[PDB]
Formats: C-alpha cells, structure tokens, sequence
C-alpha cells in the first residue's frame, strides 16, 4: 500500500478494546475451557491497548489534517503493561476465580488446531495465541496520539465499561474502585 | 473522641487527605477561605468529611461557622464531653 | 402485591399539541383534534368548531 | 335537487332495548333432573 | 428398572431439546440484551427484595390440610376390613377434625388476607 | 456446489420458519394503536397469516412503532428493542414514527424511530390502514424471505 | 421592588438552602453511581455537580436562588428514586457532542459564528 | 422392544401438543369471529412445524442476573414432568402399569409446579418472582380439593389403579354418581393447568407473562409444550375417571379411539372455556378452592365414605 | 329522562331463590357465555382473503399523493403555492420559476411523506386539481428517504394512477 499509493495515511494500533473487541473478552472468555494457560507464564511479554474512541478520534483527526498525507502513525496506550497482571486486572475487575497455569510452548499449539476445526468462527487459534504473546514494539520515530491533538484514556477507565458484561450477579453491581490498578511497566 | 490530642490529629488527618489542602501551610490556626483558598463547596465537604469519621452531624447554622481546624477541634470538644 | 401508592407518571405521550397550535392557523389548528382524544376523533372536531 | 335525505316514509323502528330472553329450566327442575342422575348412578 | 430408564429417556430428550437449543442459532450478546425486564425503563433496586406474602396463614394452612391427605387416603382400602363401624366413625371423625378447623379459619379472618 | 444446494436449501426453510411466524409485540404508543388493532381484528386479522402477539420482548421476532415517539420515551423504546432476541425487525407504522409526521417539528418528539432503533419497513400514512399495515408486514415477509445467511456464511 | 418572597427573606435563608442542596448531592452521589452501575466514578459526579454549581454562582437575588434550590430538590427527588434512567443522569456529562472550540481562529475556520 | 415402546409413546406426544397449538389458534379464532392460520400450510397444518423451527433458531438470551443453573435446569424439569405424567394412563394397556398409578400422577401433579416456580425464581427479575408466588398461591389452591375429589372418587373404583377403572365404569360412566365431583374436579383440573379463567402465570394483563417472561425462545419452546402437554394429560386422565369407555380386549382399537375422541372433546371444552371467560382476581382462585369448593367436597368425601357402607357396594381392591 | 342502571332488587320468594342458588351451584350464566361462544363458533367469519381480496373503500379516499395533467399533456400544477400555505404539516416544499415559454410552473415540488399526515387539504385547496391525495395506500418502503416525493415522482404517480384518480374526482366533484 505504501507502494502503490504514496500518500496513504498507515496507521499501527496496538491492541484495540471495546465492547465488541477481541481483546478483553477474550481474555475474559477462557473462564470456560479451563484456567486461562499463558506461554511462559505470561510474563516475557509486554503490551499496551488503546482504547477504540482514542483510534477512531485519531483516524478522524488524520480525514481532517492535510499533515496527514504519506506519515505512518502509532496509536499507542499511555501505560504498557506485562501480560500477566493485565490478566490477573481482567479477572479482578471481572471478578473471577484466577488460578494460571503454564502452557509449553509446543503443546499449545496443539490445542490450538482444536479449535481452528471448525467451520464456524473458531473460538481460538494459534495465530491469536502468537499474537497475545508478541510484545508490543516501541516505536519512538513514529507519531502517536498526541501528534493528532488526541488524549490517550488509560485502561482503567474503559476496562469496567468492557467488562461489565462478563459479571455474574453476586457481584454485578461493583464500582470502578473497588479493584486494585494493574502494575504498568 | 477521648482526649482532644487524638480528635486534632484525626482533624488534620481528614484535611490532609484531601488532595486541595496543601498540608504545608495547613496549621491548626490556618484560615480555609482567604488563607487555605477554598470555595465554601470545599468548606463544606470538610464539614461533611468530619461528619463521615467523627460520626454526627452537625446542622447548617453551626458549620459555617467553623473557619479553622481549631474551630473544628473547639466545636467536636463542644459536641462532646473530653 | 396490595396497593400502597400509585404515583402514575405521565407524558410519555407528549408532544406539544397546544403550543404547535399557536404557529398555525384554525383550519390547520383542527387536525390536533383529531389526534387527542383518538377514539373520539370527530367529537374534538366538533368541540373544537363549537369554540371557533 | 338531488341530496342524501331519508325517504319520505322515514325508516322502521330500530330496537335499542335489552333483551336478555330468559332460557333455561327453573331451579327445582335441575335439581331434580341432578338428583336423579345421582340416584341412578347409586343404583 | 424399566420406570428408570423411562424416566431418563424423558429427562434425555428434555435436555436434548435444549442443548440443541442453545448451541444452534448465532450468540450476539451484548450488555443490554441480558438486561432484567421492567416494562421498558430500569429497574428500581434488586428483584431478590423482601417480597411481602399476604396469603400467609393459608399457606401455613395448606401443609396441615395436606397432612390430612396423607390420613384420609387409606379409605378406599380402609372400605375392606371386617371393623367397619369403627372405621366408618373414624373416617368421618377426621373429615369432622377437617371441618372443624376450615370453619375455624373461616370464622376468626383466616381465610382471609391481611392489609 | 452440492454443499452451497443445501445452504440454499436450510436458507429457504429457516427464512421460511422466520417470515411464517412472525411474532410482534402489544407496543402500541398513539392512534396507530387502534389501526394495530384493527389489523389485528377479525376482518384483516394478522394471525391468519401466523402473525400472533406476544407482549414480552424476549418473545417477539418484529416491533410494530405504532404511534409517536417522544423524547420521554427514547430509552424505553431503545431498551425495548435491544431485550429482543436476534433475529428482530422493526415496523415503522404511522407517520410519527416515520419521520415525526404531525408534530415533526414538536420540542419534545423524537423526530423518527430510525434515530433510535433501527428501521426495516417504513410503512406510511396517519394512520396508515391496517389493510396497508397488513400489506407493511408481508413486504417484510418479502423482506425475510430475500435473507442470505447461510449463503453468505458458506461464502465468507 | 416590595414582593413576595418564597422561602427566604435574604441571602442568608437562600445560601444555607443552597449549601443543604450542596449537602445533600454530595450525600447521595455513591447512590446513583452504583444503583445506575455508571462507568464514572465518584469523583468524576461530585466534579461534575460542583461544575453544576458553579455554573449559577452569580446569582444575587434571594426569590431566582430559592427557585433554583427547587429546581435542584426536584432533580434529586428524581435522582434519589429510580425515575431518571442512566440516559438522563448521563445527559449532563456530554460525551457525543463534538468538543466546541472556544478560540476566534478556529471558531472562524468551522463557520460564521461569533 | 420397551425402547421402541415409550419413543412411540412421547414423540407423538410431543406431535398431538404441537398440533394442539394449531387446534388452539384455530379454535379460538373461529370462536372469535375471526379466521386462524391457514396461510403457513393447507388450513394450518404446516403452521406448528414453522412455529417449532423458529424458535429453536432464535437466539436464547441467558439473563445477566438470572441463576444459570436453576434457570437450565427449570425448562428441561418441565418437559420432563410433562413426558413422565403419560405412563400410568391405560390406552387401554398402559405403558407402565403400576398398582398405584393414581398417586403417581397426583405426585407429579405436585412435582411439576417446581419447574414454573424454579424458574420464576431464577430468572431474576420482577415479573417472574410476582408469577412465581401466584403459581404458590395457585397450587395451596388447587392441591386441596385434587387430593380429595381423587380420593372419593376412588372409593367407588376399589384401588388407586387406573387400569381397574375402566372395569369399574363398564356398566355405567362414573360421572353419573359423581357428578358434582366431576365439576369440581375439572375446575380443580383448570386452576391446575393455567388455563383461563386460571392462568394468573401466564398472565399477560397483569404480568407480562409472569413466571416466563423472562423466558426466551428455545426454551420457551419447552414451556410451550410442557404446559399443552399437562392439558393434553389432564383431558386424558379426567376422560380414563369420568368418561371410561367400553373396553374390549381382542380389540383395544376401539377403546383408544373412543377415549381419543372425548378427551379431544374435553380439551375443545378447554380451548372453549379459555375463548369465553374473564381472569379471576388470584384471590377470588384461592377464595373459590377454599370458600367454596373446599367445604362441600369435605362434605361429598363424608357421601362417599358413608355411601358404600350404606348400599353394600364396596368395590374390590382385586 | 333518566334511568338507573344496577337496581334491581331481586325477588326473595322461594322460586326465584331456589332459581338463583341453582344458578349459582350449577353455573347458569357460565352456560350461557359457553352457548353464545358456540353459537359464533358455527358462522362464516369476515376474514378477507388479502392480498387476493381487498378492503372497502370510497373515492373520497386519502393515500397516496399524486400529480395530476390536462388531457393536452400540460400539467396542471402552475405553483401557487396555497398547497404550502394550507398543509399542517409543512411537508411540501416548493420553488418555481419562469421555465421556456414563459408559464408560472415550479421546479421543486416536494412532499416529506414522513411529515404529511395525509388530511388532503392540499387536494381541497388547490385551485385546479393539481395535487391530488390518490387511492393508493399500498405502496410501503424499506428506506426512509424513498418516502420524500419530488416533483418526478409525485409526475410519476399521477400518469400512472390518472386512470383512477381521473374516474374518483369524476364520481366525486358534485359533493365537493
Ligand atoms: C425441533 C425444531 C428445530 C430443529 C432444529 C433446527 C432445524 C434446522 C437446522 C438447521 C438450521 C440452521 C442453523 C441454525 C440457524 C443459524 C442462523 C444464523 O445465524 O446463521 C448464520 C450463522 C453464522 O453466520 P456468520 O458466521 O456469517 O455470522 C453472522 C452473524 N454475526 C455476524 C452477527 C456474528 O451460521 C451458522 O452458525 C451455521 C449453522 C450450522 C450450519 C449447518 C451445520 C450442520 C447441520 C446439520
Ligand atoms: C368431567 C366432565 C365435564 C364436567 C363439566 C364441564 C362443563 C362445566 C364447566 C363450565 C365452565 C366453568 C369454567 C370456570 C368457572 C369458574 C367459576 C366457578 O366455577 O365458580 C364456582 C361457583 C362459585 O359460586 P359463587 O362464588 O357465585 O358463590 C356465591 C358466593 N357469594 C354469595 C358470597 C357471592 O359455584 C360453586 O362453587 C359450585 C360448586 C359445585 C356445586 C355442586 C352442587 C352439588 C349439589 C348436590 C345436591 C344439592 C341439593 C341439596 C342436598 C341434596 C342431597 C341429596
Ligand atoms: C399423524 C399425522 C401427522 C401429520 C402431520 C403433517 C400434516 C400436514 C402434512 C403436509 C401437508 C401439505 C404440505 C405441502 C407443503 C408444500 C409442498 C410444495 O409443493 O411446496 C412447493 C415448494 C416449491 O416447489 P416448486 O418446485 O417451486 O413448485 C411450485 C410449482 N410452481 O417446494 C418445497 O417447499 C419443497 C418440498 C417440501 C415438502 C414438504 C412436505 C410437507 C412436510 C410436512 C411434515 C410432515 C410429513 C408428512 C407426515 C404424515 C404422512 C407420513
Ligand atoms: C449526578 C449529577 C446531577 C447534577 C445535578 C445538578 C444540580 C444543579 C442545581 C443548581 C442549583 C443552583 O444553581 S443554586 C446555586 C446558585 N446560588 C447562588 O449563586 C447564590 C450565591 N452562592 C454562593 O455564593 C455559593 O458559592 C455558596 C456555596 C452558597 C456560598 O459561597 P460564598 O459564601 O463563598
Ligand atoms: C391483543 C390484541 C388482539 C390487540 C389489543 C392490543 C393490541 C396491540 C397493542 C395494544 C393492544 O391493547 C392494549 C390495551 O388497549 C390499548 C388501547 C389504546 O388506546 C385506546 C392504546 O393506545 C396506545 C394501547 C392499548 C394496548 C396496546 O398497546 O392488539
Ligand atoms: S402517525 Fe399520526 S395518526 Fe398515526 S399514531 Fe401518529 S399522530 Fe396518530
Ligand atoms: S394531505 Fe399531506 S401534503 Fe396534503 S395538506 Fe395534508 S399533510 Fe400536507
Ligand atoms: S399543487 Fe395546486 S395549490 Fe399547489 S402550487 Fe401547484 S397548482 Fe398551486
């Protein structure tokens, strides 16, 4: 694209959330199959997720701006965060039983073609797998949300606003604060 | 609620949780309108703080008319025995 | 399941019926009528010609 | 002219009472015709 | 043996026409469609409040008119003994118990609702 | 293929179950009300077609908008249709739910149905009759009956 | 200029019924943050019913202040029981509208108004 | 061959209560002026197969407060007790012939309303909770005059055997002497059912639906055809007590077609009932059950404890 | 020149006492709604067989709107703009101008027929039968916009529907 039309605005989002995403309910749907397996205990990687009205504000902020023609934009999260307290968040403010525990490297795959049998949408695959266990890269070269007059909103804003869904009754009705913030890196 | 050392420093405690007070200039002689900086919305969620941990409440005509933490203090050891 | 207090909340249907016939003329102020009492259509017409 | 007008004549008298026609046996009637389906079930 | 098996044909193909229910049709749940049900607007408060019985001395009642149909069901095998006289007293003597204590209820605003 | 003949086939049948038993809801707001219920009656009658009411929204396949849409009654409206089950449609009946009608330029009428749920068939008039009501719910039909689901889900 | 008040004679009846209105927003706020399961927190409330009161503070007449303690006790007699929904207690948090630009430039680059 | 046996049994009880639907429809359009589907097939007869199909594919919307368990376990419960309620009936050979086969159907009389007030209950709503203690209030009604009607009725039988009462009506109907128990019986059979002027759960002027509004498609479905299968099993077993037909045993055809067609005239008189009357104040169910009904069946259970004693006709528990 | 509706005392002889227990133990009035219910249950029911069969109507009948022509071709609505003047609604919309040969004719002529609440003073008020409110109710959308007449379609349903529209004023003039 960047070949064929020069002055394409690409834009790198993260890791979108929202009410509709597959981001956080994902991670909130394996609640089911057992107790969310991670590779390597979920700790070697590395992520920040954007929230989806920051990336549609910066997308409409790039239609506007005529200094948009040929960049390559970054829309990045204010605060990365390890996966593995990012999961531990998603099950607190859910507020879920969270009991992990390591998938191997080799045999999670395995599983992984368990699901990818279907002629359905397949519930997972290993591609999400080796995309939730890809570090989000750092891209300091490349303009971001604030280089569109956008501010970032963090996590723990729009986390209850996605995970409000995924409670069962007995604690349906908790607050916003009534959870610990994860630990950002 | 027993002796005043204790409900002072509760005062003060409950003053500087909150995030406008700067507890630099904040004294037990210190003034929350013209010295402190504060809007009468902040004086009165002051009030209602004290409300809040002390535990009683006290009506309009007698919480205007506490404009130092000493009047605070001066007024929870009227509302109690000490 | 026995009765304490009823408090009926209305205007739901409401939709400014007496200030739109304030913009409009007499013969354009009749078919407000029609739309009020809507199973007694033809008696709001009458009522409002007996007041014009 | 020629108008909608009623005929000349008028019309028929329209009925506009109630008339509930009173069917049914009496009370000591069907408590007879009941008691005897009793008593020819007994029996 | 065979009642058993009866019995779980029934529950089988009364939950094999739910999980055939369940799985089939295309999930698009989001956070409004789960909502609880008030005509339209929101709730006001919980559903799982103190829910006010009126008819309560009648249900307190029924357990000990139900009682009585695990005393008065033996007659049509009581009918078949060789003491009968006894039996016929007795048998009307409960009926009796039973009426006594409906015209009871009756009388002193039983079978009636409070408020 | 034979695959995409028996696709086709289950698209037939299921938009067949669908449009063949439409269930709407007791929803009536305004003087659209009475041409629902007369659409209901016994001489242009609904449920010949196998069109029969259900009041709860969690047991209903069309919502009939029959009368004006206040801005009072926004959110119950929006709530009413999103408590309904997928596969739901929406009638739009009578002139106010169209497109706000008589009282289009009123100060406290949601100027349009289609501002707050969506809207699958415009059936116009005030109040349209329920002889053309009648004829909104079978261009639904022919509406259900054009669905592509499994088609579109074999060839995606 | 000699009329009838409503409740206050003076300034003084007025501001304490404003500070109880104050009082009792700031008591009921958690309520209608967990019973309408908002996804604002309680500061974000309380920071928006202190910008709700300092929205009129230039009001010097005792009769317009007495009527806006009743208009504010008649937004939280429908506030304290459940007759507004989350639509109408969001309403005043205005998170649809585009952000309106406040300065000449761009106010002159999107249209004619002043 | 038992298998085969009892999937011969429930699937056409799962076709008769599907049909049922139509015949319901239709009845009641035709009782009210109007017509009633027959668009969908040739005069209906395709129209429960498309109300069967749609359902099932209709999305099935677990509640976000309701107790998921309970809430599974409620529809599944129903038409469990809606199958099971068909095995003591003689057809003229019932399919499980037990020695106690009345108890068993009064048992399970009492058992079903859990899954209605299960899942009034679980679906955590409003609505359902005011349905599911009127379905309480319903059945402290009904159950004591269904236990009393049943017992003097059997007094005139010999045992609590359904297959000894068609050998006891083979001279005459048994409504004949118990006709006053047969009126309160089918009233008892009404207020049991949710059937109008009883339906008080399904209620859609006061309630919305009352115990399943809450209750989406799927397994709603399995409401549907649980309750039309209780009034299909409650025709059928107030048609085996009232109205036992002539039984011979080289051809039981003619039985089963003789007590087809009066249960099938008992559930019109269902659908019929259900076309004509206004819904009783669910206290005016429990004062009519108790008031009325109860009273004067005590006094019908002291005629017939007293009556075979006074007439020397006892009837055998052989 | 009133009367008392409920106050009848009833008779207290033992007739009609014994007539009203039975009435009350062995449902006589219950019996009577179940007669009359059976007695509509063998009719003819007056459900018409749409869309094969259609309702009843007149040729004063309000539907669907329509712009009417001259047997010359010329069409009749010369922009006067009365039909603007009079509607309640304000659902129509009209600019004109001087076309070719000089002729007062418009050149918008829009009905917002999500606005018209189809009263026809728009066909009462026009001073040479222009604007008509025909006979078809029949013509329901799926989009919204397509319910906003211009000039062409409101053309369109005039040479289209003129055979009928053309025959109801014609049965219909002399009342008016
Ligand atoms: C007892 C009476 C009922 C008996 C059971 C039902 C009888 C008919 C059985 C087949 C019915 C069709 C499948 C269920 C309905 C699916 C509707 C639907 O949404 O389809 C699109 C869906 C998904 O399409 P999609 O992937 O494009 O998603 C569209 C929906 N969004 C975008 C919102 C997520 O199709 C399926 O789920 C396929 C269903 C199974 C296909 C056949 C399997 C073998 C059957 C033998
Ligand atoms: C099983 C085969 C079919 C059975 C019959 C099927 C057809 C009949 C059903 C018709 C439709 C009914 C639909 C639901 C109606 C609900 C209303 C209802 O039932 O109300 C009950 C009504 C209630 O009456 P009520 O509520 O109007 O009572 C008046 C009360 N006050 C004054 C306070 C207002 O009637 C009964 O309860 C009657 C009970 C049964 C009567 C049996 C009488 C036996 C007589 C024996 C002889 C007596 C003579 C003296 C002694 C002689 C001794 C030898
Ligand atoms: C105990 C007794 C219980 C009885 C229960 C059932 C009672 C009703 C029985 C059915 C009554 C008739 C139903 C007819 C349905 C329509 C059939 C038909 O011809 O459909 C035409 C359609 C399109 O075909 P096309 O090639 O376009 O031809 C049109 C010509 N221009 O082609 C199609 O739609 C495709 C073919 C569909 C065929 C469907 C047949 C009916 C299925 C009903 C289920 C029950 C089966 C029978 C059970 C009893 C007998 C064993
Ligand atoms: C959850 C969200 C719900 C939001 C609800 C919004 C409620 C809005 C209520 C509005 C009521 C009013 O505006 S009355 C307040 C105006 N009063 C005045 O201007 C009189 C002067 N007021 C003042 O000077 C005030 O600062 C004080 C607090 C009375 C005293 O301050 P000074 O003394 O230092
Ligand atoms: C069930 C059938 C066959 C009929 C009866 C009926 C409907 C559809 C909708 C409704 C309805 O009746 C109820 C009660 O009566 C009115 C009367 C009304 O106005 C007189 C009114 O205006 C909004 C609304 C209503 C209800 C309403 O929404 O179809
Ligand atoms: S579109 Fe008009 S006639 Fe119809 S309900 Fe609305 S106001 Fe009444
Ligand atoms: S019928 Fe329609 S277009 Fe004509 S005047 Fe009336 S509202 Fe306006
Ligand atoms: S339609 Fe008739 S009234 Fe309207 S501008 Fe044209 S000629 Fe005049």
């Amino acid at each position: 694209v960047r070949e064929t039309f020069p002055e394409a605005t690409i834009i790198k989002p993260a890791d979108i959330f929202g009410r509709e995403d597959r981001f956080l309910n994902y991670f909130a749907n394996i609640r089911w199959f057992g107790g969310v397996p991670l590779i390597s205990l979920g700790k070697k990687t590395v992520k920040q997720p954007v929230y989806i009205v920051d990336v549609t504000k910066g997308i409409i902020n790039a239609i506007k701006d005529p200094d948009a023609r040929g960049k390559t934009f970054a829309f990045v999260g204010p605060n990365r965060y390890l996966l593995f307290d990012l999961v531990q968040y998603v099950f607190a403010v859910a507020h879920r039983p969270f009991l992990p525990y390591p998938m191997p490297h080799f045999a999670y795959r395995w599983i992984g073609r368990l699901f990818e049998i279907s002629p359905f949408e397949p519930w997972t695959t290993r591609d999400k797998v080796e995309r939730i266990h890809t570090t989000d890269r750092t891209l300091p070269h490349l303009p971001g949300l604030e280089d569109l007059g956008v501010q970032a909103t963090p996590l723990e804003l729009k986390a209850i606003e996605v995970l409000r869904r995924h409670r069962t009754y007995r604690w349906l009705s908790s607050e916003i604060e009534d959870v610990q913030p994860a630990k950002t890196v | 609620p027993l002796t005043l050392e204790g409900i002072k420093d509760r005062v003060l405690y409950v003053l500087k949780l909150y995030d406008k007070i700067d507890p630099e200039k904040l004294s037990v002689n210190s003034h929350f309108m013209k010295d402190l900086g504060l809007d009468s919305l902040d004086q009165v969620e002051i009030i209602m703080a004290m409300e809040d941990e002390f535990g009683f409440e006290i009506p309009d005509i007698d919480a205007e008319k506490l404009m130092c933490p000493q009047e605070i203090v001066d007024y929870i050891a009227d509302k109690k025995d000490v | 399941e026995m009765v304490r207090k009823c408090d009926p909340h209305i205007g739901l249907l409401h939709r400014g019926t007496e200030k739109l016939i304030e913009y409009k003329t007499y013969l354009q102020a009749l078919p407000y009528f029609d739309r009020l009492d809507y199973v007694s259509m033809m008696c709001n017409e009458q009522a409002y010609s007996l007041a014009v | 002219v020629k108008q909608d007008m009623p005929p000349v004549g008028g019309y028929g008298p329209i009925d506009y009472k109630r008339n509930l026609p009173r069917r049914g046996l009496s009370g000591y009637s069907m408590f007879a015709v009941g008691i005897g389906a009793l008593l020819f079930g007994y029996w | 043996m065979n009642l058993m098996i009866t019995l779980l044909t029934n529950f089988t193909l009364a939950t094999l026409l739910v999980t055939i229910a369940f799985w089939l049709p295309q999930l698009n749940v989001y956070s409004e469609k789960t909502s609880p049900y008030e005509c339209g607007f929101d709730p006001m408060g919980s559903a799982r409040l103190p829910f006010s019985m009126k008819f309560f001395l009648v249900a307190i009642t029924f357990l000990l008119f139900d009682l009585e149909i695990a005393l008065l069901l033996p007659l049509p095998w009581a009918s078949q003994t060789t003491n009968l006289n006894t039996m016929l007293t007795m048998a009307l003597l409960l009926i009796f118990l039973l009426a006594v204590s409906l015209a009871y209820e009756w009388t002193q605003k039983g079978l009636e609702w409070t408020e | 293929s034979r695959g995409e003949y028996v696709v086709a086939k289950l698209d037939d049948l299921i938009n067949w179950a669908r449009r063949s038993s439409l269930w709407p809801m007791t929803f009536g707001l305004a003087c659209c009300a009475v041409e629902m219920m007369h659409m209901a009656a016994p001489r242009y009658d609904m449920d010949r077609f196998g069109v029969v009411f259900r009041a709860s929204p969690r047991q209903s396949d069309v919502m009939i908008v029959a009368g004006t849409l206040t801005n009072k009654m926004a959110p119950a409206l929006r709530k009413v249709y999103d408590q309904m089950p997928e596969p739901r449609y929406v009638v739009s009946m009578g002139s106010c739910a169209n497109g706000g009608g008589y009282y289009h330029y009123s100060y406290s009428v949601v100027r349009g149905c289609d501002r707050i749920v969506p809207v699958d068939i415009y059936v116009p008039g005030c109040p349209p009759t329920a002889e053309a009501l009648l004829y909104g719910i079978l261009q639904l039909q022919k509406k259900i009956k054009r669905e592509k689901r499994l088609r579109i889900w074999y060839r995606r | 200029t000699s009329v009838k008040p409503i409740f206050s004679r003076d300034m003084n009846e007025a501001k304490r019924r404003v500070r109880e209105l104050y009082r009792a927003w700031y008591r009921e706020v958690p309520n209608t943050v967990h019973l309408f399961q908002l996804d604002i927190s309680v500061k974000q409330g309380r920071d928006k019913v202190r910008e709700m009161f300092k929205k009129n503070a230039h009001v010097t007449d005792p009769r317009v202040v007495d009527l806006l303690v009743i208009k504010g006790k008649m937004e939280l007699e429908e506030t304290i029981n459940v007759w507004k929904q989350r639509t109408h207690v969001m309403r005043f948090f205005h998170e649809t509208e585009a952000p309106r630009p406040k300065d000449f430039l761009s106010k002159f680059y999107v249209g004619h108004d002043p | 061959m038992f298998m085969i046996n009892v999937l011969t049994l429930i699937i056409p009880i799962l076709l008769a209560v599907a049909f049922l639907t139509l015949v319901e429809r239709k009845v009641l359009g035709y009782m009210q002026f109007r017509k009633g589907p027959n668009v969908v097939g040739p005069y209906g007869l395709l129209q429960p197969i498309a109300d069967a199909i749609k359902l099932f594919i209709k999305e099935p919307l677990r509640p976000a407060t309701s107790s998921i368990s309970m809430f599974i376990l409620a529809p599944i419960l129903a038409l469990t007790l809606a199958l099971t309620m068909w095995i003591p009936l003689p057809m003229p050979y019932p399919l499980i012939n037990m020695n106690l086969g009345v108890l068993f159907m009064l048992a399970m009389s009492s058992l079903a309303v859990y899954s209605i007030l299960w899942s009034g209950w679980a679906s955590n709503s409003k609505y359902a909770l005011i349905g599911a203690l009127r379905a309480v209030a319903q059945t402290i009604s009904y159950e004591v005059t269904l236990a009393i009607i049943l017992l003097s009725v059997l007094l005139m039988n010999g045992s609590f055997t359904l297959s000894t009462l068609i050998i006891t009506q083979e001279q005459v109907w048994l409504i004949f002497p118990a006709w006053p128990l047969a009126m309160m019986w089918f009233i008892s059979t009404l207020a049991e059912t949710n059937r109008a002027p009883f339906d008080l759960t399904e209620g859609e002027s006061e309630l919305v639906s009352g115990f399943n509004v809450e209750y989406a498609a799927g397994p709603f479905a399995l409401f549907f055809m649980a309750e039309y299968a209780n009034i299909i099993m409650m025709n059928i077993f107030t048609t085996t007590l009232f109205l036992g037909a002539f039984h011979n045993p080289y051809m039981p055809e003619l039985y089963t077609i003789n007590f087809t067609i009066k249960s099938l005239l008992l559930s019109i008189t269902f659908l019929w009932i259900r076309a004509s009357y206004p819904r009783f104040r669910y206290d005016q169910l429990m004062h009519l059950l108790w008031k009325n009904f109860l009273p004067l069946t005590l006094a019908l259970c002291m005629w017939h404890v007293s009556l075979p004693i006074l007439l020397s006709s006892i009837p055998p528990q052989t | 020149t009133y009367k008392y509706v409920n106050l009848r005392e009833p008779s207290m002889d033992m007739k009609s006492v014994t007539d009203r227990a039975a009435q009350t133990l062995l449902w006589t009035e219950l019996i009577r709604g179940l007669g009359m219910t059976l007695s509509y249950l063998f009719r003819e029911p007056a459900t018409i067989n749409y869309p094969f069969e259609k309702g009843p109507l007149s040729p004063r009948f309000r539907g669907e709107h329509a712009l009417r022509r001259y047997p010359s071709g010329e069409e009749r609505c010369i922009a006067c703009k009365l039909c603007e003047a009079v509607c309640p609604a304000q659902a129509i919309t009209i600019e004109a101008e001087p076309r070719a040969d000089g002729s007062r004719r418009t050149t918008r002529y829009d009905i917002d027929m999500t606005k018209c609440i189809y009263c026809g003073f728009c066909q009462e008020a026009c001073p040479v039968d222009a604007i008509v409110e025909g006979p078809n109710f029949e013509f329901s959308t799926e989009t919204h916009e397509e319910l906003l007449y211009n000039k062409e379609k409101l053309l369109n349903n005039g040479d289209k529907w003129e055979a009928e529209i053309a025959a109801n004023i014609q049965a219909d003039y002399l009342y008016r």
